[PDB]
RNA sequence: UGCUAAGUGGAAAAGGAUGUGCAGUCGCGAAGACAACCAGGAGGUUGGCUUAGAAGCAGCCACCCUUGAAAGAGUGCGUAA
């Protein structure tokens, strides 16, 4: 069972993804065929997959979303956050923004209202030191 | 085996004990053990 | 959880019962986190899912007439509020109790009386 | 008695060890004096090998027939016998597929079948297992006709002698089941036609060093493969060179010992006439005139040695240019993949096409290894000659 | 502008990252006076008019510029040829924009190389930096002890110390030669202690990576024995270094490592001839690109004499000549493909080792380049 | 009336240690404390930075939130990750 994040329609190259991939034996280049058709409208953000792989060297993949911390990062536009967080801070970001990210994510959190998803994404941007107003 | 006047738990598996009147250390790792002298 | 907590928590769990309709006694040994998640999700517009010690829900169970409830708090213990009708949250149950067969139920209490296993089973299917 | 190879191929879990049981149990009691039994978890229980660092398990037994010595190979699983019949120390003659009537064949037997067209095997039988388990006539009909159509599109022997055998009665002591492993026996007998003899085919000798004494001249030797050579017989030097050079012998050194004949295994010393040490370089062969011819282009199905065998740890592409190693030289050559293929990693076994850079002698079936950086980092057959 | 000085990789790496818009020219002048001065001017002349040649060639607009950059540039040929500083081998990094220019001067020695590019050509100064590693040198005597670096072909001296438990009792107090003698050796013995002790600091600090002792025909062992476990591996021994003037002292201290480095590249060479076959070391150029692309490359080993070449890709990764990834593709070629490896492995933080010789005899089959995967 | 198990008595330091006797403070516990056995020990997420890589577990900064019986931006071992 493999999990790794790829970029949107990138997965051909190897060296990031092919050896991880390669070490349960499967086939690197019929995995990126099947990987970019499925994730090629969502160009620009980064997707992970759940990887499994059977005992006769047969795959299947499971998509999910974007991480919580790479969208809190394009939300505000600046390209890394903070190396000191609650000292230095990059950015702000609205809650209306926040509850953005919450909303997309919703199938992937525990939240079952908007309200306590909402609190889960802000507890993200204090890690990368994003103020929250 | 380490034979030293000092002898403490390195890890936290380590166990001190006492045999023959010597104050012993025992592990599950070997480089652990050690004895008093 | 000292003596404070202890007198919070026994608090809890009196007030349970007085606001629910029904409750069904359960045992969860062997249940994975994300296994619960199926369950309460499930049980979510019906019925609520708790656990409590089994000595501390005794107490508790002194503060409301089901005195005749004590002998099913032993082992792990997992106890269903329902708050909405019966069969909805007994259908959920008893789905969920078949396929993992790591659920087990103990008993029930419906209309002020002690009930068994075997009657609630004919709850889901009234 | 000639000695002869054999082997079980088949999908696993289809009673290979357990054919393999039965054969030794019913050939030991037939000839207690003779043949003695193998135990099954001997069978079961492959010892390891790293011959070359190639990691195989196989088992070896052995038993003599009334009419050969046969030589029998198991492994345990896929992985060994795609090793061992690509790699190939020793290559078996015939084998026979346990194909078990439950279910038939499974991709595996495909692939089996694949292998053995591919390294050049030349015969194949069959014997259905489990035929005690298998009640109905359908079955085992449908099961004949399925393994009949794929043994022949393979381009195998289309009359195979098909046999339906029960392995775990007959070899439990079941008399009924008996009768069905010596037929196995039997056919076996009459089937895998015997191989030809390495000194009955045509001279080959692979030229090792070409050492120049006083009074005789150059001296061309290596262990000669197969055939056997005479004095006043014209040869021919055929190799690397461009052009191919017909000669005669003219004497026949073995020990400091001037002899007339040379057969197969001899350690010889061909002593040419009208040749020089420029006109022969180790590498190329001596050959009975006309039998073989230089090639430069062919096909091959090779496999790739792993990491942890030390071979590569990344994969190569078209265009990969190792070294190919033959007889006793290695040339270089570019390699193309077939299509629906662009990259072979560590550890798979796949069809390639080869085009060197200097002439060398081949033919269907030779055996040659990958060098790269001075290590094995692969091998294989030789499969067809493009050109 | 800018003559450098304590060069080391992390300078050079540094410097490696300085790029021009137009391009930077590097010169590498063999001003060894063995060889005939006037010989290597004209080559070096002759090479940046060869190049002033091939950039005009072309035509273009851009080459056009260019080449009128080179020639606005010519002066400062002589600038290298009457260097700043009396060193055997001169180096100087021009940049056809700005005004500036880098230049570096050593004692060891360099061949004659003119190369335009994007940034500096940083390759011949890693074997130099590489043949030329830092060493101590520690001469003792019964009368006092003389400490001294070596670095790049230069001695520098250090210090100086005198016999401190040293007196003359003067036959006041019934003397005799026994006592003399016993007492002179108890206080030679402990200054051995106390100049072991400062040359071991000063190796410790400055990073010395060998020492060369000379105590005489007497006190020599003495001395090598001192040092400790960590040191007592890395020391020479050489007998007549006492009574040398500075030109044979740093002759026969030259000599001395140079061997010693020519013995430690040999067993470098044997070790990965040994270890392959295991699947720990990656031999041959294709691997080699392929373990520096993925970043596996802890040890680097390549022959500076062997021309490679090879292909670049798009992404920046590197391919050996005709085998290209499948995804990639727009495959420029590069014909000083030396560089880009060393470039690459100084991007990944791995360890250089040019051995001079190495595709001669034991990894001839690899064509001299090898590396140590890290996994 | 007690203490010592070392022949201490009938030599010695920094320091190491579940030897043993006496006295005095405090935590936890029949709401089940300590030891042991059965089952959970999760999601955002591979937190941010740095790094060839750094995913609880070279290193620096913070150390939130949620479902919950509880589950640490992680107490060890382990992998190049
Ligand atoms: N019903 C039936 N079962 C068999 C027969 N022969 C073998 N088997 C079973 O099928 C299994 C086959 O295993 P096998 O293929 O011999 O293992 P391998 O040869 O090491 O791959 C064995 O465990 C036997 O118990 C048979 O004739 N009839």
């Amino acid at each position: 069972l493999i999990k790794l994040q790829i970029q949107a329609g990138q997965a051909n190259p190897a060296p990031p993804v092919g050896p991880a991939l390669g070490q349960h034996g499967v086939n690197i280049m019929e995995f990126c065929k099947a990987y970019n058709a499925a994730t090629e409208s969502q160009r620009g953000n980064v997707i992970p997959v759940e990887i499994t792989v059977y005992e006769d060297r047969s795959f299947t993949f499971a998509l999910k979303t974007p991480p919580a911390a790479k969208l809190l990062l394009k939300a505000a536009g600046v390209q890394k956050g903070s190396g000191e967080p609650h000292k230095t801070k990059v950015a702000k970001v609205t809650w209306d923004q926040v509850r953005e990210i919450a909303e997309t994510k919703k199938a992937d959190l525990n939240a079952n209202d908007i309200d306590a998803a909402a609190k889960i994404i802000a507890g993200t941007a204090r890690s990368m030191g994003i103020t929250v107003e | 085996m380490k034979v030293n006047p000092s002898v403490k738990p390195i890890c936290d598996k380590c166990r001190v004990i006492r045999r023959h009147g010597r104050v012993m250390v025992i592990c599950s790792d070997p480089r652990h053990k050690q004895r008093q002298g | 959880m000292a003596k404070a907590d202890k007198a919070t928590a026994v608090a809890d769990i009196a007030e349970q019962f007085k606001a629910s309709t029904a409750t069904v006694v359960t045992e969860y040994r062997g249940l994975t986190v994300a296994n619960l998640a199926e369950l309460r999700r499930a049980l979510g517009d019906s019925a609520t899912y708790t656990v409590a010690k089994n000595t501390l829900v005794k107490r508790a169970a002194s503060e409301a007439g089901i005195e005749g409830l004590d002998e099913l708090f032993a082992g792990p213990t997992a106890i269903a509020f329902v708050k909405g009708e019966a069969v909805d949250a007994a259908k959920a149950i008893k789905k969920f109790a078949k396929d993992n067969k790591a659920l087990v139920i103990k008993g029930g209490y419906m209309d002020g009386k002690a009930l068994s296993v075997a009657d609630v089973e004919k709850i889901a299917d009234l | 008695k000639p000695h002869v190879n054999i082997g079980t191929i088949g999908h696993v879990d289809h009673g290979k060890t357990t054919l393999t049981a039965a054969i030794t149990k019913v050939l030991h009691d037939k000839f207690p004096d003779l043949n003695e039994s193998r135990a099954f978890d001997q069978i079961d229980n492959a010892p390891e090998e790293r011959q070359r660092g190639i990691t195989i398990n196989i088992s070896h037994v052995e038993y003599q027939t009334d009419k050969r010595h046969y030589a029998h190979v198991d492994a345990p699983g896929h992985a060994d016998y795609i090793k061992n019949m690509i790699t190939g120390a020793a290559q078996m003659d015939g084998a026979i597929l346990v194909v078990a009537a439950t279910d038939g064949p499974m991709p595996q037997t495909r692939e089996h079948v694949l292998l053995a067209r591919q390294v050049g095997v030349p015969y194949i039988l069959v014997a259905l297992n489990k035929s005690d388990a298998v009640d109905d006539e359908e079955l085992i009909e449908l099961v004949e006709m399925e393994v009949r159509e794929l043994l022949a599109a393979q381009d195998f022997d289309e009359e195979a002698p098909v046999v339906r055998v029960s392995a775990l009665k007959a070899l439990e002591g079941d008399p009924k089941w008996v009768k069905s492993v010596e037929e196995l026996m039997e056919a076996v007998d009459a089937s895998i036609p015997d191989p030809v003899r390495e000194t009955d085919k045509p001279f080959l000798m692979p030229v090792e060093d070409v050492f120049t004494i006083t009074g005789r001249g150059t001296v061309v030797t290596g262990r000669v493969e197969r055939g056997v050579i005479n004095v006043n017989e014209e040869v021919e030097i055929v190799g690397i060179r461009p052009e191919t050079t017909k000669t005669t012998v003219t004497g026949v050194e073995m020990f400091r010992k001037l002899l007339d004949q040379g057969q197969a295994g001899d350690n010889v010393g061909l002593l040419l006439r009208g040749i020089k040490r420029e006109d022969v370089e180790r590498g190329q062969v001596v050959v009975k005139p006309g039998t073989t011819t230089p090639h430069t282009e062919f096909e091959g199905q090779v496999y790739i040695l792993s990491k942890d065998e030390g071979g590569r740890h990344t994969p190569f592409f078209n265009n990969y240019r190792p070294q190919f190693y033959f007889r006793t030289t290695d040339v270089t050559g570019v390699v193309t993949l077939p299509e629906g293929t662009e990259m072979v990693m560590p550890g798979d076994n796949t069809d390639i096409s080869v085009k060197l850079i200097q002439p060398v002698a081949m033919d269907e079936g030779l055996r040659f290894a990958i060098r790269e950086g001075g290590r094995t980092v692969g091998a294989g057959r030789v499969t067809k000659i493009i050109k | 502008m800018d003559v450098l000085e304590r060069l080391d990789l992390d300078t050079v790496r540094d410097l490696s990252q300085r790029t021009d818009r137009l391009g930077v020219v590097s010169l590498y002048f063999n001003a060894d006076p063995t060889q005939n001065l006037q010989v290597q001017a004209i080559d070096l002349r002759n090479r940046y008019r060869l190049l002033q040649r091939r950039m005009e060639a072309d035509g273009s607009q851009r080459y056009r510029d260019v080449a009128a950059a080179l020639e606005r540039r010519r002066p400062l040929i002589e600038t290298l040829i009457t260097g700043v500083a009396s060193g055997r081998g001169r180096i100087m990094f021009i940049g056809l924009d700005g005004d500036w220019t880098v230049h570096f001067e050593c004692m060891m020695p360099v061949t004659n190389r003119v190369v335009l590019d994007d940034g500096p050509f940083i390759h011949p100064l890693v074997e130099v930096l590489d043949e030329g590693r830092p060493a101590g040198v520690v001469v003792i005597s019964a009368d006092d002890a003389r400490l001294l670096e070596w670095r790049l072909g230069q001695l520098q001296e250090i210090s100086r110390i005198a016999q401190p438990f040293g007196q003359a009792p003067q036959e006041r107090a019934g003397q005799m030669r026994e006592q003399r003698q016993a007492r002179e050796r108890e206080g030679m013995q402990r200054f051995l202690t106390q100049v072991t002790a400062t040359a071991t600091e000063l190796a410790e600090e400055r990073g010395w990576e060998r020492i060369v002792v000379s105590g005489g025909q007497r006190w020599t062992e003495p001395a090598k024995t001192r040092f400790g476990p960590p040191l007592r591996g890395k020391v020479l021994v050489d007998r007549g270094l006492g009574g040398l003037d500075d030109a044979a002292l740093t002759a026969a201290v030259s000599a001395r490592l140079h061997r010693q480095h020519k013995y430690d590249e040999q067993q470098l060479l044997d070790y990965l001839c040994d270890a392959g076959g295991t699947g720990d070391v990656a031999l041959g150029l294709s691997e080699v690109t392929a373990a520096l692309n993925a970043g596996r490359v802890d040890h680097l080993v390549y022959d500076p004499a062997v021309r490679y070449v090879g292909t670049v890709g798009a992404d920046g990764s590197l391919y050996a000549d005709g085998e290209i990834a499948p995804h990639s593709h727009a495959a420029t070629k590069d014909s000083r493909f030396t560089e880009r490896l060393v470039d690459r492995a100084l991007a990944t933080g791995a360890r250089i080792s040019p051995v001079e010789g190495a595709a001669d005899a034991v990894l001839k089959d690899a064509a001299g380049v090898a590396a140590v995967l890290r996994w």
